[PDB]
């Protein structure tokens, strides 16, 4: 799978946490902190993606990602 | 063979911080706390520091022993991340102010809040090797968040201080532990650490991830010693480190999802039933790192239904890492017994600070930094607060001289 297909299964997950996102357009450069998701839920959506992907690994080999194009890249080496 | 709990007596702090005035003085909505599960942090005053503040915890237990038993304590384990020395133990401090035997091991456990626990399965197993028949075990875990004024700015939200104090030994009476029933996990990582005095630094965000495996390897680790365990079936309450409610919440809803493949409205009963006691006391200190757990175990036992025997499901983790998961059970008589120790009431008497007063002591935290050879603690620095203090039986650091650090009961 693709570093551009995970990025959208990124993006629905966050929507799917942030409903107030449904509508805006989300850039690789945007940040969960900025948008603002909360510390919880940031966790949520990379375990949400996690299991999407069922990929079983620990949860702490996608922390350290400044953007969400750059968790896709995380995921996408995986 | 029957080990445990003895008696368990928790100190609060004298003073507080509502997070909602934190919310208003950075603009921030209210409810972002509230999201959190955030109401409170504890606050430690200049006058004083976690050997006050264990003191102050372990006072009512040593009070209430006959002199027969308070010379059968013959190991004293302070548990903290907020020591004072980086070879003298709190403990000397400790055991000179609760007047307890000198034929007695004392020292200081570390690592992060992992230390309570690691302190408490030290004392397990003095009992259980029945080296000293009768011996007792004081472990306290201590801790203060003295930042001063950042790399600790991540935690200034959740970081509270507390101690709360254990008497551990063969009868049980609060808490009897399932023997061998522990499972634990650990590995090295930079999720968060203390590497200068007076401060935090940290990746919250990995943080999180790491407590979460660890949650998970912890109790399979578990499982696999104990037999036809349930993680719903077997433990009527779960405690948990709580650095703040929102992450145990996410949690035990992973583990809920991941090990009974629940949905989402029957997580979140079960989570109000056998979780939420737990967090009613953490909600109000904040993270007092290592002695959190036992507060919500405290918190569980005041706050939950014990009109039969139950068992407790315990989630330890600090930061580093390293973890354990571990059971035992409380009885309607233990319940009654921590039930006088009237925490809520206590909780509920300390001074409530506005934000001017919090910003004016984090200013005046400088006088007690690490490393401080010589200082004189002004007890009127706010006068409002002392109101709260004076008259109770409380010990505070009076002074520092030459290093020595000497306390007063106000
Ligand atoms: P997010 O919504 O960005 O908010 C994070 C908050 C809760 C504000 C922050 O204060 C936080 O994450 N604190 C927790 C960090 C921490 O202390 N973790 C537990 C370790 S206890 C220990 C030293 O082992």
């Amino acid at each position: 799978m693709s570093k551009e297909q995970v990025l959208k299964i990124i993006k629905k997950y966050t929507r799917e946490i942030a409903p107030e996102l449904e509508d805006s357009p989300l850039e690789p450069t945007d940040s969960l902190k900025k948008l603002g998701i909360d510390s919880v839920n940031r966790a949520e959506i990379i375990m949400m993606v996690m299991e999407d992907l069922s990929l079983n690994i620990p949860r702490i080999e996608l922390a350290g990602a400044k953007n969400i194009g750059e968790l896709a890249d995380l995921f996408a080496a995986k | 063979q029957q080990v445990g709990i003895e008696a368990l007596s928790v100190y609060g702090g004298a003073a507080q911080l509502e997070l909602r005035k934190l919310a208003q003085a950075r603009q921030l909505d209210i409810s972002r706390f509230d999201n959190l599960m955030m109401k409170e942090k504890a606050v430690s005053l200049p006058y004083e520091d976690p050997v006050s503040y264990a003191v102050n915890a372990a006072k009512p237990i040593i009070d209430r022993l006959s002199d027969a038993d308070k010379q059968r304590i013959e190991m004293v384990i302070t548990c903290s991340e907020s020591g004072i020395d980086f070879g003298k133990s709190m403990s000397t401090y400790i055991q000179e102010y609760l007047g307890l035997s000198r034929n007695c091991r004392m020292f200081e456990l570390k690592q992060a809040s992992y230390s309570g626990t690691a302190g408490l399965q030290m004392a397990i197993n003095l009992i259980l090797s029945q080296t000293f028949p009768g011996a007792k075990a004081l472990v306290i875990a201590t801790d203060i968040s003295r930042f001063l004024v950042y790399d600790w700015s991540f935690a200034e939200p959740s970081s509270g201080a507390g101690a709360v104090a254990l008497l551990v030994s063969d009868t049980p009476h609060i808490f009897q532990i399932d023997v061998g029933c522990n499972g634990y996990y650990g590995y090295e990582v930079m999720d968060t650490c203390r590497p200068n005095p007076d401060s935090e630094a940290g990746d919250a965000d990995l943080s999180l991830l790491s407590y979460l495996d660890c949650c998970e390897n912890a109790y399979r680790h578990y499982q696999n010693r104990v037999e036809g365990v349930d993680y719903r079936e077997s433990f009527d309450y779960l405690s948990f480190h709580t650095p703040f409610g929102g992450m145990v919440k996410g949690a035990h809803r992973n583990m809920m999802r991941r090990l009974k493949r629940a949905k989402p409205a029957e997580i979140e009963a079960d989570f109000q039933r056998r979780v939420m006691p737990g967090l009613v006391y953490c909600q109000q200190v904040g993270n007092i790192m290592g002695a959190t757990l036992f507060l919500s175990l405290a918190s569980t036992i005041d706050n939950g239904d014990f009109s039969t025997p139950r068992r407790i499901g315990m989630f330890s983790y600090g930061s580093g890492c390293c973890s354990e998961f571990y059971s035992g059970v409380v009885t309607p008589e233990g319940a009654a017994i921590a039930a006088q120790q009237g925490i809520s009431a206590q909780l509920a008497d300390r001074y409530s600070l506005s934000m001017e007063e919090y910003e004016q002591l984090l200013y005046h935290s400088s006088a007690v930094a690490f490393g401080t050879r010589n200082v004189t603690l002004d007890y009127q620095l706010f006068p409002g607060v002392w109101k709260k203090i004076a008259g109770k039986g409380r010990l505070v650091l009076k002074a520092i001289k030459e290093f020595h650090r000497k306390y007063e009961w106000v």
